[PDB]
C-alpha cells in the first residue's frame, strides 16, 4: 500500500481530492469525487 | 521541505526566474548617488545560483 500515483521536473504531494464530478466535493469522497492518490497492488 | 541549502547610497539589484523545475538568480552591487529612484544608465548582472527544486511558485513576498 506504500506505492502510489495519482510541467518537466515537477514535483506536487498535495492531498486535495479529485474534484471528478460537477459537485464541489469539499474534502467528502463519493461518486465522482476521489482522494488525488490510488496505490499499486504489488 | 525535501530541499535545504547554506552559502541610502547603495543600490542592490537581482534578478529570479523559475525555469523547468529550475530557479535562477542573478545580481548586481553599486554606490549611487541619488537614492528614489532607479540610476538613469547601464551595468549588467551576473549568476549566483540555479536550484533544482521542483516548485510551482505564483507569489512572492520581502523580508525585512
Ligand atoms: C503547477 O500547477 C498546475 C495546475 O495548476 C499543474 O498542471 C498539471 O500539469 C500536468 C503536466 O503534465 C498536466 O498533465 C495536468 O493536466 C495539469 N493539471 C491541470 C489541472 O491542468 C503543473 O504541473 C504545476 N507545475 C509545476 C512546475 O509543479
Amino acid at each position: 500500500y506504500n506505492y502510489r500515483y495519482r510541467k518537466p521536473f515537477e514535483r506536487d504531494i498535495s492531498t486535495e481530492i479529485y474534484q471528478a464530478g460537477s459537485k464541489p466535493c469539499n474534502g467528502v469522497e463519493g461518486f465522482n469525487c476521489y482522494f488525488p492518490l490510488q496505490s499499486y497492488g504489488f | 521541505c525535501t530541499f535545504e541549502y547554506v552559502s541610502f547610497k547603495n543600490l542592490r539589484e537581482f534578478v529570479f526566474k523559475n525555469i523547468d523545475g529550475y530557479f535562477k538568480i542573478y545580481s548586481k552591487h553599486t554606490p549611487i548617488n541619488l537614492v528614489r529612484d532607479l540610476p538613469q544608465g547601464f551595468s549588467a548582472l551576473e549568476p549566483l545560483v540555479d536550484l533544482p527544486i521542483g516548485i510551482n511558485i505564483t507569489r512572492f513576498q520581502t523580508l525585512l
